[PDB]
Formats: C-alpha cells, structure tokens, sequence
C-alpha cells in the first residue's frame, strides 16, 4: 500500500 | 543501484545449437531479474520475467534459471529468429541493465574481397582527400585493416564502418576511410591498406601511388 | 494490441529544452505506471524516470535529476518527459515502457516498450551532403568483378537515403552505417560490386536524398585510368 519503494506497485 | 554484468559479450553459434548467457549481479536480487531480446532498429522485447517465467507467446526453447547473484538464459535449439542482442535487467533496486550479449551466426569462413578507391578530383578541389578501403562479404567479422602511408603505419586518421550480418549468406562488409588535407596528401606518394584475416592465407595489400592514379 | 508510440525527438542545441511524448492504446493507461528508458551506443540501456498511475509518485535517475521532469495526462492517454538543460551525453533513443501487471509481488518491472524517438544534442547546423565518386579502376577489381560507389561526406542531420540508377539497380549494393566525425557532421559510403565488362557500356549513378535539407544529388561514377 503505502510502501515508499520505487519498485513497488505503480498501478 | 545494483550493477549487472553479462558474459560473453559476443557469442557465435550455428542453427540448432545450445547456447547459454550468464548475467551476474553485484548484490543479491533474489529472482527479480528479467530477460530482453532486441533486434537492430527495434525495441527490446521481454522474453522472461522473474528469472524463469516465460512470457506469453515466447517459444519454449527459451529458458531462464538462477537466483541471487548469477542467472542464466538458455536456448536449446537456435532458430534464425533467435540471433539478436540479449539484455538482462534487475528490478528490485530501481532498474539497471547489462551490457548486452550479441548472438552471431557461425558459418563457413569466407575470405574478404579487398578494394581501394583513391580520392576524387572534386574532393581535392575542396581541400580534402579521402581514401577508402573496402572489405566485401567476409566471415568472421574480426579483421585488421591497417593503413600504411609511405610504408608508415597510420594512426588516428581513419574511421571504420561495419555492416550488419547479411541475411542471405551471413557475411560482413567493412569500409575504412582515411581522410587527409590536400596539403598533406600531396606530401606523400604511396598509399596502401593491408588486411589480415583468418580466411586469407597471407596478408593482402592494395596500394596506389599519388600521381599514377 | 498494447501499443506505445513516442514523439518529440529531434536535433536540439545544448542547453535547451525538449518535451517528449508517449501515446498509449490497447490498455487502461490511467491504471498503469509508466517508465522512460534511453539507449546510447556507449552507455547502453539506462533507466530515466518512472511515474505513478495517478501522476503523484515520480522517481528519476541521478543523471537526469534536477533537469528532467516526467508527467502524464490520463485524459489524453499521453506520457511526457520534459528534458531541460540538455547536454551532449543525453543524446540517445528514448523509449517509453509500461509497468507489469498488478500481482502479489513487491517488486515490479516493465513488459511492453515502444518504438522510440531519437534525441540528438549537437552544435552543428543543417548541412547538405557533398557526394564524391568512388571510381573503379584496376585497383578495385577482383576476378571479373569491380567495385564502385559514392562518398556522402559532411552532412547533418541524419538520415540520408542512397539509391542506384533511380532504383533499377537493386543487387550488389552495400550501404554502410553512417559514422559521426570530429566535425559534428555525418558521412557514409554506398558501394556496388558489378561485372568488370559492364564499365564501358553501363552507366552507374548514385541517387542521394537528404530530406532534412531538401537536397537531392545524383552523381555519375566514371571509371578512372589506372
């Protein structure tokens, strides 16, 4: 959800 | 932020051969690796995602394996549509790619046909002189085209251009252009290019004297 | 049917600004994140920027940080890349890529890329090609075969298109990939291998078209006495 990782879900 | 290194950088093989391309990571990326195929003039196409999963429509001959720091891509039977440049990408810490691995078609050795062209008078009237040495329809691509002006090896005054591998016969062609000012061109007499190649039993030299051509 | 097409590329002078555009079709652009990736002959493929589906989260590479800006208009289904303070090392083909499908995974990559738009940063101006003949002779013969050609030297920008005898000569032609010179201008050669007996009765003309300058030069290659 609110994971600030750039490789997280961008959709 | 993770460096990706590939090996080999160029791989030569024949149709029906098994080839394996290795992709190494500076730190562990688990299985967050993807494999791309790019044919010249086209965009990269994703073949394998998350190290081992073939994407839809990719032939089953392609396979991926590995985890952590080292990964492999394996084509069991190379088809004429599989010869291309292959990149690997990690996607756990931003997105970084490998240098690339070009798959080249191995064929029977073909010796180059060497020609030389002296400068045109129209170009000389513009103050410059370009001498062009042409190697036509040879394999392999590895060749040495040395320019010798008055029996002196020349350095830093020539540019080369190789063609892509030919569709019909899988050969290469090369053009080395030696550009000098008209003032310096008229200082010397004999201009020559010597070609060293695996198909040639001995080095071949094509030359012309200034004034006699 | 997922098709991405890039636009906006061209030749720009260093220190100026350029806005690239990527149009989407075949999928829900609003529900997907997008990437920008470039490929230069030296540095290879290099990620540039990612933008979230809503246009909120934006991340860039440190090389383009502070200069490049990514944005999107989900009503027009178009992705943007405003490149400012352009330097020579920003010269490459720029692709737009769509992210991977939402899953139970925690790390995501790209699946579908677009054709690509070419950005060239240079100080050179539009110059027409000067076509010079590569004359055949006894030094360009090899067993009943002879080689001729034309030298297309000092032009800018690419592309140039070379044809032979207005397209009636389709066999034996090898046009070489252009090489960038120290001047900032491009040059190439187009060679043809023909029978040596044809040089007395056949006329060989190279037709060079360079549409950036609306120039069309046709040059007859004559044999030289050597």
């Amino acid at each position: 959800d609110g994971n600030p990782d750039p490789n997280a879900n961008p959709n | 932020d993770i460096q990706m290194t590939q090996s080999p950088s160029t791989l030569s093989a024949s149709v029906g051969d098994r080839v394996t391309i290795t992709c190494r990571a500076s730190q562990s990326i688990a299985s967050w690796l993807a494999w791309y195929q790019q044919k010249p003039g086209k965009a990269p196409k994703l073949l394998i995602y998350k190290a081992s999963s073939l994407e839809s429509g990719v032939p089953s001959r392609f396979s991926g394996s590995g985890s952590g720091t080292e990964f492999t891509l394996t084509i069991s039977s190379l088809h004429p549509d599989d010869f291309a440049t292959y990149f690997c990408q990690q996607f756990t810490s931003y997105w970084t790619f490998g240098q690339g691995t070009k798959v080249e078609i191995k064929r029977t050795v073909a010796a180059p046909s060497v020609f030389i062209f002296p400068p045109s008078d129209e170009q000389l009237k513009s103050g410059t002189a370009s001498v062009v040495c042409l190697l036509n329809n040879f394999y392999p691509r590895e060749a040495k085209v040395q320019w010798k002006v008055d029996n002196a090896l020349q350095s830093g005054n020539s540019q080369e251009s190789v063609t892509e591998q030919d569709s019909k016969d899988s050969t290469y062609s090369l053009s080395s252009t030696l550009t000098l000012s008209k003032a310096d061109y008229e200082k010397h007499k004999v201009y020559a290019c010597e070609v060293t190649h695996q198909g040639l039993s001995s080095p071949v030299t094509k030359s012309f004297n200034r004034g006699e051509c | 049917q997922v098709l991405l097409v890039e636009s906006g590329g061209g030749v720009v002078q260093p220190g100026t600004s350029l806005r690239l555009s990527c149009v989407a079709s075949g999928f829900s652009f609003s529900t997907y994140g997008m990437h920008w990736v470039r490929q230069s002959p030296g540095k290879g493929l290099e990620w540039v920027a990612i933008i979230w589906y809503d246009g909120g989260n934006k991340f860039y590479a440190d090389s383009v940080q502070g200069r490049f800006t990514v944005s999107r208009d989900n009503s027009k289904n178009t992705l943007y890349l405003q490149m400012n303070s352009l330097r020579a090392e920003d010269t490459a083909v720029y692709y737009c890529a769509k992210a991977y499908r939402t899953s139970l995974d925690k790390k995501y990559g790209m699946d579908v890329w677009g054709q690509g738009t070419t950005v060239t940063v240079s100080s050179a101006s539009t110059k027409g090609p000067s076509v010079f003949p590569l004359a055949p002779s006894s030094k360009s013969t090899s067993g009943g075969t002879a080689a001729l050609g034309c030298l297309v030297k000092d032009y800018f920008p690419e592309p140039v298109t070379v044809s032979w005898n207005s397209g009636a000569l389709t066999s034996g032609v090898h046009t070489f990939p252009a090489v960038l010179q120290s001047s900032g201008l491009y040059s190439l050669s187009s060679v043809v291998t023909v029978p040596s007996s044809s040089l007395g009765t056949q006329t060989y003309i190279c037709n060079v078209n360079h549409k950036p300058s609306n120039t069309k030069v046709d040059k007859k290659v004559e044999p030289k006495s050597c």
